């Protein structure tokens, strides 16, 4: 076993376990009991004061429960280890695979075990709770894929040469398999991969392929109206003015003249010649993303989501305010289910594109998210997230 | 017998070296008797002067003899943290009913459990000799940081077995007590209780005999528990004409506790008495409404009400009612009107809100509470109609989700009092506000304000506009703040200004509000 260690000075996570439903608890008890019998994990004494929250989640189209451990805190404190194929995104179709189970064949550093302590909670506190710690590389821990890389490299050696036409990327417990073959000749190459891996892995995301060339970006778009009322224009100026921040070439001087004096909101205004040309020019400037926005690896990726209504959502991934790296839409469930699907989708994208998860800003009350997010979550990683209250104006300027 | 838990001192630190303070000869005598005794029972052991560690001891006096009290403050400060013992207690509504119930006191618990051999050296203490010219512990010492944790951890393994051969019996450990409940018939039950005691005994653990045990019903954390029902212990509402801030606070306190079962308890009036109070001992005269409240609480409190237990076979049903502005009451039952537990939610999240948000939030609070006690969410009965909810839902920017729920026609029904137009109104006057306004129809007003705040000035504008405008009115504002607040369609606020606006808003037939930079 490799002697993993925490970042200098840091101690182990002592993270509070969010309460669970009798339903998830049961699953987690069945699962863990099985993991115990196979020595994957072990019961622990009161001399271990660490703790990582655990959750049970449903495997999409599988009927079986999955144990999802939230090692976000541990990971942040796990020493760094000392690459991303910009080609993967270029591929036409990519299938994600859950190679998490590989880890179970590698013992974990004996002195690091205690930090992976986690707890299966109980109803109404009728009993202290089952406490356990990992003996092997645990799924979801930043350390596993690293300590297993070498072995994972060797095991991918053949397929890698037998099919240098498909790119294979690994991120945590997931394998990202990209290709340009045909959806039929592709699913076959993925399967051969599966059979291969079985030699020494469920599909994730519907078993389905993402299709990563179409990841479209999204412009700011101005209304296209027949007649323009004072209101319309006002709103138009407002939006433009905002976008004025990013794209400096935007002008409103000519539109604003149509709004001189205090007219009635519904009064239809004919746009002068000057104005009409200013609009169209503004329109041209908006058809493409502001130039000069580059991804900086040394900076965090932030994803911010807004609720639009009717099952429609908008998001923006950036590193510096206004400097957007990507923007999109997501449409239908129920508010939460959707937001969790959107999150999982935007994450996957970030992973495929920049090889890392973004920090989310979610428009929802913490207590509510904590309550149902695990009901629809299916990914094996867990992004970091904070909770917010989006302004009526920001949303009023997207989609 | 029972396995040892590895203990260690915090990183970098070393055992305690605290000099033993002066002990009278009479005490010095009392200890040597006590300790010499504990050396015979294996609990402690004389050591060689190689051990530079020491923790001060002192004797305390309900007979003529004394008892040894070891001060472990230092050791504790130097000893590693442990997995903290359970902080929370099971709420009765989360228990099932039971035929027999017994509580077993576990004497000298910590005294029967081994202490990590490598750690004992640190528990060294000294007993001064009176002659003018040292031990360590071999078990869990009283007053040591890690004893409540290791003791529990032990008893659990100790119980694990007897727990598997008796899946029908239910055991709950709380400190040094062992509450056991079952559905065996009286005889069999007491007999099992007897086996338990042996099992606990085989590990030197000793308990009280049937005659000296505690049996239902019994208090416990301010509750009054029976094998078939539960409630709260007798709450006495003082009778007097001179109340101090303290009394009022304590009462309010007692009143709150009671509402987890007594529905209808009210404290609004009592609690207004505390406004601007200058001293805990200040006497506040009871106003008429406070007196009316007190008396009403007295009534409710005179004839007790119990809660029934949880029957996992049936569903959990939750019903909520609006008992005043910002006040909600709820009850969770399984059999119609046979309460497991009730409660009231008064929490306001944010300075402004409407009944739809509050309700929803109370729902979330209730859902959370239920998952913790029963491990499932109840099916809700809400005084709100599907459409009303849905209408506010989509129009709100935040996301939320209410589990299974069904409209219950039980006034008052929650509704939205007004809805901002989705588009400007034709023929409705247009007001441009900035403290004053200007309309398209030429009218205008400007007022001066003393004692204000930029953003309050903003709401003021809008206010004026609403006042002087007709039944329909368009309003254009520069304030994104004012926009924000009104957009959220609040029906209740901390501020009176927002509250006046809301009133105005309710009277209109159509209001359109826009923002411009
Ligand atoms: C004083 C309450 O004691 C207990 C607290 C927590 N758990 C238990 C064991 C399980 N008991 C159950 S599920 N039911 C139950 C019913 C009535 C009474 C008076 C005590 N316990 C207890 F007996």
């Amino acid at each position: 076993t490799v002697p993993v260690k925490l970042k200098p000075g840091m101690d182990g996570p002592k993270v509070k376990q969010w309460p669970l439903t009798e339903e998830k608890i049961k699953a987690l008890v069945e699962i863990c009991t099985e993991m115990e019998k196979e020595g994957k994990i072990s019961k622990i004494g009161p001399e271990n004061p660490y703790n990582t929250p655990v959750f049970a989640i449903k495997k999409k189209d599988s009927t079986k429960w999955r144990k999802l451990v939230d090692f976000r805190e541990l990971n942040k404190r796990t020493q760094d280890f000392w690459p991303h194929p910009a080609g993967l995104k270029k591929k036409k179709s990519v299938t994600v695979l859950d190679v998490g189970d590989a880890y179970f064949s590698v013992p974990l550093d004996e002195d690091f075990r205690k930090y992976t302590a986690f707890t299966i909670p109980s109803i109404n506190n009728k009993t202290p709770g089952i406490r356990y710690q990992y003996n092997v590389l645990p799924q979801g821990w930043k350390g596993s894929p690293a300590i297993f890389q070498s072995s994972m490299t060797k095991i991918l050696e053949p397929f890698r040469k037998q099919n240098p036409d498909i790119v294979i990327y690994q991120y945590m417990d997931d394998l990202y398999v990209g290709s340009d073959l045909e959806i039929g000749q592709h699913r076959t190459k993925i399967e051969e991969l599966r059979q291969h891996l079985l030699r020494w892995p469920p599909f994730l995301w519907m078993g389905y392929e993402l299709h990563p060339d179409k990841w479209t970006v999204q412009p700011i778009v101005l209304p296209e109206k027949d007649s323009w009322t004072v209101n319309d224009i006002q709103k138009l100026v407002g939006k433009l003015n905002w976008a004025s921040q990013i794209y400096p070439g935007i002008k409103v001087r000519q539109l604003c003249k149509l709004l001189r004096g205090t007219k009635a909101l519904t009064e239809v205004i004919p746009l002068t010649e000057e104005a009409e040309l200013e609009l169209a020019e503004n329109r041209e400037i908006l058809k493409e993303p502001v130039h000069g926005v580059y991804y900086d690896p040394s900076k965090d990726l932030i994803a911010e989501i807004q609720k639009q209504g009717q099952g429609q959502w908008t998001y923006q991934i950036y590193q510096e305010p206004f400097k957007n790296l990507k923007t999109g839409k997501y449409a239908r469930t129920n508010d939460v289910k959707q937001l969790t699907e959107a999150v999982q989708k935007i994450t996957t994208e970030s992973i495929v594109i920049w090889g890392k998860t973004p920090k989310f800003k979610l428009p929802i009350q913490k207590e509510t998210w904590e309550t149902w997010w695990t009901e629809y979550w299916q990914a094996t990683w867990i992004p970091e997230w904070e909770f917010v209250n989006t302004p009526p104006l920001v949303k009023l300027w997207y989609q | 017998p029972i396995e040892t838990v590895p203990v260690k001192l915090k990183p970098g630190m070393d055992g305690p070296k605290v000099k033993q303070w002066p002990l009278t000869e009479e005490k010095i005598k009392a200890l040597v008797e006590i300790c010499t005794e504990m050396e015979k029972e294996g609990k402690i052991s004389k050591i060689g002067p190689e051990n530079p560690y020491n923790t001060p001891v002192f004797a305390i006096k309900d007979s003529t003899k004394w008892r040894k009290l070891v001060d472990f403050r230092e050791l504790n400060k130097r000893t590693q943290d442990f997995w903290e013992v359970q902080l929370g207690i099971p709420h009765p509504a989360g228990l099932k009913k039971k035929k027999s119930v017994t509580v077993l006191d576990v004497g000298d618990a910590y005294f029967s459990v081994p202490l990590d051999e490598d750690f004992r050296k640190y528990t060294a203490f000294t007993i001064p000799s009176i002659n003018n010219k040292r031990y360590q512990y071999n078990v869990l010492p009283q007053g040591w940081k890690g004893s409540p944790a290791i003791f529990q951890s032990s008893m659990t393994k100790i119980l694990e077995p007897f727990r598997k051969q008796n899946p029908d019996i239910v055991i709950y450990q709380y400190m040094d007590d062992l509450y056991v409940g079952s559905d065996l018939e009286i005889g069999q039950h007491r007999t099992k209780i007897e086996e338990l005691r042996q099992h606990l005994l085989r590990w030197g653990l000793t308990t009280p005999d049937k005659k000296h045990q505690k049996e239902p019903p019994f208090l416990w954390m301010g509750y009054e528990l029976h094998p078939d029902k539960w409630t709260v212990q007798p709450i006495v509402l003082p009778e007097k004409d001179s109340w101090t801030v303290n009394d009022i606070q304590k009462l309010v306190g007692k009143l709150n506790w009671a509402s987890q079962i007594y529905p209808g308890i009210k404290v609004r009036q009592l609690c207004k008495l505390l406004r601007g109070t200058k001293a805990l001992t200040e006497v506040i005269p009871l106003t008429e409404e406070a007196e009316l409240e007190l008396a009403e609480n007295r009534e409710i409190l005179k004839e007790p009400v119990h809660g029934v237990y949880y029957d996992p076979s049936k569903d959990l049903i939750a019903e909520i009612q609006k008992q005043g502005q910002g006040q909600w009451t709820y009850q969770i039952y399984q059999e119609p009107f046979k309460n497991l537990k009730t409660g009231k939610y008064a929490r306001m999240r944010g300075a402004h809100t409407n009944d739809v948000k509050q309700l929803t939030e109370a729902v979330q609070k209730i859902t959370t509470e239920s998952i913790v006690i029963w491990g499932k969410t109840p099916k809700f009965k809400l005084p709100i109609q599907k459409e009303t909810w849905e209408t506010w839902w989509t129009e709100y920017w935040q996301a939320t989700w209410i589990p299974e729920w069904e409209f219950v026609n039980t006034p008052p029904l929650v509704k939205l009092w007004y809805q901002l137009e989705k588009e400007p109104i034709v023929g409705a006057e247009t007001f441009y506000v900035d403290a004053g306004y200007v309309t398209n129809r030429g009218r205008q007003k400007v007022v001066t304000l003393t004692d204000t705040t930029n953003q309050k000035t903003e709401l003021q504008a809008i206010y004026l506009a609403l006042q002087d405008s007709g039944l329909e009115v368009n309003i254009v504002t520069d304030s994104q703040y004012a926009l924000g607040i009104i957009q959220a369609q609040p029906d209740q606020s901390e501020s009176e200004l927002v509250n006046q606006i809301i009133e105005q808003l309710i009277k209109k037939e159509k209001v359109y509000l826009a923002w411009v930079p």
